């Protein structure tokens, strides 16, 4: 049910938990080199398409699929655990 | 015993939103840097063309004035 | 396109400020210092001597002389003019 999801999301937000998890997620992605991989891929797409042609929308479209696939399953496992811990303590 | 896949869905959505925003910010910054660098390249390059143009112009004139002075 | 526009803007900025004239006078001074004028006129005297004064014309003279004239310009003089243009540009937006 979506109404439940809306209720939880609102809680994550007002409790500041969402902002906190977001910060730690970003920090872990930076730490493991995930962001450096994005930048490396951008450099190649720029060199391939050319600055006279490429836009930000082009880069995102080209880089996203690989980016999504390179998010480590370890951080996804830890995130899920944080969410469950959060639900258990607020419900 | 996980009853519902509600928590799974929340972790997947949250991860996807954070990830997506990070890609957008990264691509925007990388392209901004590249365009800034290229701008410096183009300014330098154009300065070279202008310099070469001015020299050849002033020169074509000085080659005429020199020729004159030698005659007679 | 964009480069052509940028060249035009730089060019116009040099004229509006009077910088083009200062560059011209700078080039003139440097050409004297490196002996460009002296070397060129000696080349003129040689060609005149072969062609003969009567046969030679100035347009004809300019034809055999200009290649040498362009070659006599030292790269250091070119570098120095380039540097002043870049510096000028940094101090004018």
């Amino acid at each position: 049910d979506a109404q439940m999801r809306a209720a939880i999301n609102q809680k994550l937000i007002e409790t500041g938990e969402r902002e906190r998890l977001k910060e730690l997620l970003r920090a872990k992605l930076i730490e493991c080199g995930w962001k450096d991989q994005l930048k490396a891929h951008c450099k190649e797409v720029i060199k391939e398409k050319g600055l006279e042609h490429v836009t930000v929308d082009d880069l995102v479209a080209e880089i996203t699929p690989k980016g999504r696939a390179l998010v480590p399953d370890s951080v996804k496992k830890e995130l899920l655990q944080r969410i469950r811990t959060f639900l258990a303590q607020h419900a | 015993l996980v009853l519902s896949e509600l928590s799974q869905g929340l972790a997947v959505e949250l991860m996807e939103r954070v990830m997506m925003e990070f890609v957008r910010e990264t691509c925007s910054q990388e392209l901004k840097n590249a365009v800034e660098t290229d701008q410096r390249v183009r300014v330098a390059r154009c300065c070279e063309d202008v310099c070469a143009h001015l020299v050849d112009l002033f020169l074509v004139e000085e080659i005429f004035q020199t020729a004159k002075e030698t005659l007679q």
